[PDB]
C-alpha cells in the first residue's frame, strides 16, 4: 500500500517522484544560489542560500553553484539541501514513509556513492535505498530488453551496451562531454557575434538560447557554406532584458562538438564514432541486434535532427548490410525518471533494496555488493 | 499568482484559513486594476490593505509560536527569514496606507497600486511562510514542542502537485 | 512605549517628526542668516544667528548660508545650530529619551558621517542613531523592494538600482546637479528679460519663481519654437516688492538643464540618460523589473510633467519591447521622511542602531561596518 | 630594403613604430577630444578634432572618447582619425610604401577585425596587412615559446597558454577587467576622501594618480588593518591645479581589484585565480611548463609589487612540489610592441601577409582563414 520514492539527482534538473506513476510530479534545475551583494533592506537579509525554482527566478543576485559537475559530487553541503528541498519542500513527503530510489552515472567513484548512501541513511531516516546506473533504466523506460544506451545528460555522456538482461561493463564508455561543455561553447562562440556573457547568471540565459534555437546539421561542410550567404539560417531571440540578438552558423555550431569533440579541445570520438567504437568492443554474435536497437535518453539528445545525424554517421562506420535504427523516443528527457518508475514500482523487486538493518551492521561498504 | 497555490480547505484552522482570508482580499484587491470588482473608491483599498496589515501581524505571530520549538538551523532559518519578510511587508502596508489616505483627504490610480504591489509582495511571503511552516511542523513531529501544538501534516491540506507535462 | 525620532537633513529643507507617523512635524529651510547691518536700536542687536522659518522671514537684513552643499557638510558650527534648533526648539523633545535616524546621499566622504555621528552622540546624547541612505528609504516609501531610485534632491541627484532587498553598489551613479543649480540657472537666464537677481535673499525669490511657474515640456525644440511666436506661455509673477515680472521661455529652460546639463557647462548626461546608463550597469537578468519600477523622490521631480517626459526619454534608449513605468507619488516631496519613518518604526530594527555604549569602545569608526 | 609598419592600437595607447627595431618611434594615448564650448574667438574655432597629445593637452575644453573600449572598436570614424594621425602626422611614412601589422585581442568579434582590414585595404592602401593576437607576441618579446601570457591591457585582461609553438585556444580565458575599470574604481573611491573627479577630463588626473602611487600589497588584511593606524601609508600628490591630495588605503584597494573582482561587482574570478583556473584547462603533461614560465605583458602588470603577489597567490593553488616562477620583464608595457617588431621583421614571416591582390577577390573574409 506504501509506495516509492524515486529522484533522478540529474546534474542539472533533478527530478523526482512516486513509483509507479507516469511523469515526475517535481522538475526543478539543481542550482544552489549564494547572495551576493549588500542588502540594504533590514528584512530580506537573513535568508542565506536558495534553491531551485526560486534561485531560478532571482538570478540577478545570486552566484549559482551547481553541486554536481561531470557526474560526481563537489559540494555535499548543496546537495543535501537539494534534497531536503526535493523531498519536503516540493515533493512534500517524508523520506522515513517511502523507500528512496536514486540515480548514478556509470563508472562514478565510489566515494561519491557511498557519501550518497550515507548521506540517504544517517540525515533522512529512508527505510530502504537503492542507486542505479543510470543508463539501464532507459532500456525499461524503452520497453526494452536489449540494446545500447546513448544517454547523453548535462554532466557525462555513456553509451552502454546491454544485451537481453546481461550488461557488458567492459564495453561501458564513458565520455566526459555533454550540455554544460555545449552551453560553454556556445558562450564562447557567441562572443564573435558581439556578445559577452560572463557570469554564472548569463549561463542559464545561454542554455535557453541553446534550447529554442540549436539545431544539429545532417551534413556539416554544406550547411556552414550555406551560412556564408547569409539568407535564411539566421534567427533573432529576445533576452530578458529585451534586447533581441540574431544567430547565424553559431546555431548549429554548437551541437557539431557532439559529434567533433576537437572544436572545444578533447582528445576524444564523437558520440558517434564512441558507439560504433563501443560496439565494436562487444561480442560479434550480439552485434547484429546492438545495432538495430540504439536508444537515446538524457536531454542532450533532445536536438531537432541528432536521430538522422546519429543514424548517417554510424551507417558510414557500420558494414551495409543490416539496417541501423537509431529509436528515439519523444519523451526521452524524463526517460531515465521513467524506467526509474518502473523498477522501483516491480514486484520482483522489494527484496533487492538496501534496507537500514542491513546497512548498520555492514556500513556504507554495503552498496557495492549489492548495486553493481 | 497563488490562486494555483492556493489549493487548499478549510482545515489547518490557524494559518490555512487567515491565508485564505489574504488570498481571496488580494483576488478581491487586484480586480480593482481590471476595475470589476467591489472596490470603487480609492479608501476601501485603504481599508482592504489595513485589514491584510492587520492578517499578516497575526500571521508574524503565529508563525512566531511554531518557530520557537524548532530545534535547528535547516528549515528554522528559512522560516525566520520569511517571517522578518512578512513583518517588514506588514509593517510597510500598515504606514504605507495613512500616508495616502491624508493624501486622499487633503486634495488618483498609481496611488492603489503601490498598495496593490505592497500586498502582492506581502501575498508571495505569506504563501511562502505557509510552505516553510509546514516543513517545519511535519519534519519533527516526533520532537517535543512541536506535538503540544497539535497541527498533525493531515491537518495541512497539501496534495501532491500536477504531473509535470512530457512533451511541450 | 518609546518612539524613535528621524531627521532627514537635506540640503535645502530639514525635515523632522517621529517615527511611525504618516507626515513630518517639523519642515523648515536648513539656512543660517547673520546679521550685516549696523542695528542702531539698542535692543534686538544681540541676536547673532538666525536659522529656519525666523531666518526665512527676516531674510533682507542676513546673509544667508546653506551648511550643506551638494550633500557634504561644509560647516558644522552651522549644522549643529539646525539640529539643536530642530529638536528643542521646533519638535520639542529631548534628544536623551529618543533615539534618532538620519540621512546621508550615497557616495559621500566618510567624514562626513563620521562628524555627524560623533556630533550626535557627543553633543545631544542620544541613546541610539542611524544613518540610512537617502534612496533606500524612498522604496520603503514607496511601498516597494524592487526598482531603481532617482532621488533629485536640493543638493546631489542619485539614482540607487535596488533588486529585492539587494543593492547594487556598483551602479550607483551620483551627479551633482539638482535644484540649487536649477536655481543659480534661473538667476543666470532671467538677466535676460531685464531682471537682476544678485544676492543671496534673492536666491529665495528666484526659488519661489522656480516653485510655482517652472514646468518642463515634453519636446524641447518645438516648445522653444512656439514661445517665439509669444502668446501663451509667458506667465506673470508678482514679486515681495510689488513689481510684477513676465516669464516666457526661461519658465522652461531651467528643468530642461535637468536633462541637458551642458546648458550649465557640466559634462555629464541628463538624469534620463544616467537612469539608462545605470540600469545598463546592472546585470541582464533583473534589468526588465528594474524598467518597470522607476521611483521618483525627491522635490525636484515635482515640476509639472517630469513623469511623462522621463518615460519618453527613457522609451527612445530602452528596447521598445517592454514597457517602461515612472511611478511618480503625488507625496513624493517628503518621500525620503516617510520610508524613514517606515524604518525606525519597523519592529526587526531595533537590534540595528548604534547604541552608545556600542560606540565609546570604538569610537567613531563602528558607523561604516553598521551602515554600508 | 623596404621595412614593414607595426601598429598596435591597444584601448588606451596606441604604440607604433617600424619593424626590426627595438623601441616603437610613436607612443600616444588614443583619445578623440570634441571641443564642448563656444569658442568667442574668430579664429581657433574650426579645430573640430584632435587627437593624441594635442588633445592630451588640452583636455580641459574637451570631451574625450576613447574610440575602443574592451578590445572592441565601437567608433569606426575615430579610428580611422587615430590610424590617420598615427601614419601621417607621427611616423611620417605614407602607408602605401610599408605592409603594416595590427594588434588584436583574441576572442573579439570577427566583425572588429572585418572592418578593421576593410578600413585598412580599402582607405590607406597599404600592400600588405596582418593582424595578430596580442598575447602570442609576448612571448616573441619574452624570448620563449612556452609558457602562459597575463596580457592585462587597459582594455582586457587575457591570459592564453601556448606550448612550444603551439597555442591551446580551448583554454584562452579573456576576463573584462583591466586599467580602465580599475581608473573607474579608484575614481569611485576617491570619494571618501572628499575629492569628486566627475568629468572625462579627471579621468586623465586619476590615471596619472594610479601611474605615480597605487602599489599592490602582498597581504591585503594586514595591509589593511596598518592602514588603520594611519603613519606611513599616506602618500601626497599635486594636482594640475596646485591642490595636493592625501592618499591612504585607496593607494592599494585600487589593484586589489584585480585579484578580488567582486569590489566592482564582476562575477569572476582574479587574475591570481584564472590563471591557475586555465592552466587546469590545459593537459596534465604540459602543466609543469606552464607553471614555470608566467610571462606578464601589457600595462597594468607594471605595479610595483604585482609579480611578488602573483607568485605568492599561485602557489597556494598550485601543487607545493614544482615550484611557480612569474617572469617579469622590465620593459613589459611596450611587450607586445616589441614581438611585433620581431614578427613583422621575421625572414621566414613574408609568405603570411595578407596582399591586396588576396583581399580583392576573396573579400574581406580572408582574414579568418590566414589569422587564427
Ligand atoms: N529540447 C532540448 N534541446 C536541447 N537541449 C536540451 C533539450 N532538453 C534538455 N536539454 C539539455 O539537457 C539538459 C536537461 O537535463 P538532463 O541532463 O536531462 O538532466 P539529467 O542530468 O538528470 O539527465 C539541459 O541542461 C539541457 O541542456
Ligand atoms: N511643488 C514643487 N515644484 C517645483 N519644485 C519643487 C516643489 N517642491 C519642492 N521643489 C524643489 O525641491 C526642493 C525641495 O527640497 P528637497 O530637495 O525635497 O529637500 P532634500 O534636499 O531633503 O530632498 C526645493 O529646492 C525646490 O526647488
Ligand atoms: N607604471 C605604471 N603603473 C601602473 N599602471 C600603469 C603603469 N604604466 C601603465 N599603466 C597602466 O597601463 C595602461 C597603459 O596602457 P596599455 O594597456 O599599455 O596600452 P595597451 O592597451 O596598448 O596595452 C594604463 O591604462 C595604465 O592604467
Ligand atoms: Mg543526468
Ligand atoms: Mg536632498
Ligand atoms: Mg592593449
Amino acid at each position: 500500500e506504501t509506495t516509492a520514492l524515486v529522484c533522478d539527482n540529474g546534474s542539472g534538473l533533478v527530478k523526482a517522484g512516486f513509483a509507479g506513476d507516469d511523469a515526475p510530479r517535481a522538475v526543478f534545475p539543481s542550482i544552489v544560489g549564494r547572495p551576493r551583494h549588500q542588502g540594504v533592506m533590514v528584512g530580506m537579509g537573513q535568508k542565506d542560500s536558495y534553491v531551485g525554482d526560486e534561485a531560478q527566478s532571482k538570478r540577478g543576485i545570486l552566484t549559482l553553484k551547481y553541486p554536481i559537475e561531470h557526474g560526481i559530487i563537489t559540494n555535499w553541503d548543496d546537495m543535501e539541501k537539494i534534497w531536503h528541498h526535493t523531498f519536503y519542500n516540493e515533493l512534500r513527503v517524508a523520506p522515513e514513509e517511502h523507500p528512496t530510489l536514486l540515480t548514478e552515472a556509470p563508472l562514478n567513484p565510489k566515494a561519491n556513492r557511498e557519501k550518497m548512501t550515507q548521506i540517504m541513511f544517517e540525515t533522512f531516516n529512508v527505510p530502504a535505498m537503492y542507486v542505479a546506473i543510470q543508463a539501464v533504466l532507459s532500456l525499461y523506460a524503452s520497453g526494452r530488453t536489449t540494446g545500447i544506451v546513448l544517454d547523453s545528460g548535462d554532466g557525462v555522456t555513456h553509451n552502454v551496451p546491454i544485451y537481453e538482461g546481461y550488461a557488458l561493463p567492459h564495453a561501458i564508455m564513458r565520455l566526459d562531454l555533454a550540455g554544460r561543455d555545449l552551453t560553454d561553447y556556445l558562450m564562447k562562440i557567441l562572443t564573435e557575434r558581439g556578445y559577452s556573457f560572463v557570469t554564472t547568471a548569463e549561463r542559464e540565459i545561454v542554455r535557453d538560447i541553446k534550447e529554442k534555437l540549436c539545431y544539429v546539421a545532417l551534413d556539416f561542410e554544406n550547411e556552414m557554406a550555406t551560412a556564408a550567404s547569409s539568407s535564411s539560417l539566421e534567427k533573432s531571440y529576445e533576452l530578458p532584458d529585451g534586447q533581441v540578438i540574431t544567430i547565424g552558423n553559431e546555431r548549429f555550431r554548437c551541437p557539431e562538438t557532439l559529434f567533433q569533440p576537437s572544436f572545444i579541445g578533447m582528445e576524444s570520438a564523437g558520440i558517434h564514432e564512441t558507439t560504433y567504437n563501443s560496439i565494436m568492443k562487444c561480442d560479434i554474435d550480439i552485434r547484429k541486434d546492438l545495432y538495430a536497437n540504439n536508444v537515446m535518453s538524457g536531454g542532450t539528445t533532445m536536438y531537432p535532427g541528432i536521430a538522422d545525424r546519429m543514424q548517417k554517421e554510424i551507417t558510414a562506420l557500420a558494414p551495409s548490410t543490416m539496417k541501423i535504427k537509431i529509436i528515439a523516443p519523444p519523451e526521452r528527457k524524463y526517460s531515465v525518471w521513467i524506467g526509474g518508475s518502473i523498477l522501483a514500482s516491480l514486484s520482483t523487486f522489494q527484496q533487492m533494496w538496501i534496507t537500514k538493518q542491513e546497512y548498520d551492521e555492514a556500513g556504507p561498504s554495503i552498496v557495492h555488493r549489492k548495486c553493481f | 499568482l497563488d490562486a494555483e497555490v492556493s489549493k487548499w480547505d478549510d482545515s489547518g484552522n490557524d494559518i490555512i484559513v487567515l491565508a485564505k482570508q489574504m488570498c481571496m482580499i488580494m483576488m478581491e484587491m487586484t480586480d480593482f486594476t481590471r476595475g470589476k470588482g467591489p472596490l470603487k473608491n480609492t479608501s476601501d483599498v485603504i481599508s482592504a490593505a489595513k485589514k491584510i496589515a492587520e492578517a499578516g501581524s497575526r500571521m508574524d505571530k503565529l508563525g512566531r509560536t511554531i518557530a520557537d520549538h524548532c530545534p535547528d538551523s535547516a528549515c528554522k532559518q528559512d522560516l525566520l527569514a520569511y517571517l522578518q519578510r512578512i513583518a517588514l511587508y506588514c509593517h510597510q502596508l500598515n504606514i504605507c496606507s495613512k500616508v495616502k489616505a491624508e493624501v486622499q483627504n487633503l486634495g488618483g490610480v498609481d496611488s492603489a497600486m503601490s498598495l496593490i504591489q505592497a500586498a502582492k509582495n506581502l501575498m508571495n511571503a505569506v504563501v511562502q511562510t505557509v510552505k516553510a511552516s509546514y516543513v517545519a511542523s511535519t519534519k519533527y513531529q516526533k520532537s517535543q514542542g512541536m506535538a503540544s501544538l497539535n497541527l498533525p501534516a493531515v491537518s495541512w491540506k497539501m496534495k501532491a502537485p500536477e504531473k509535470k507535462p512530457l512533451v511541450k
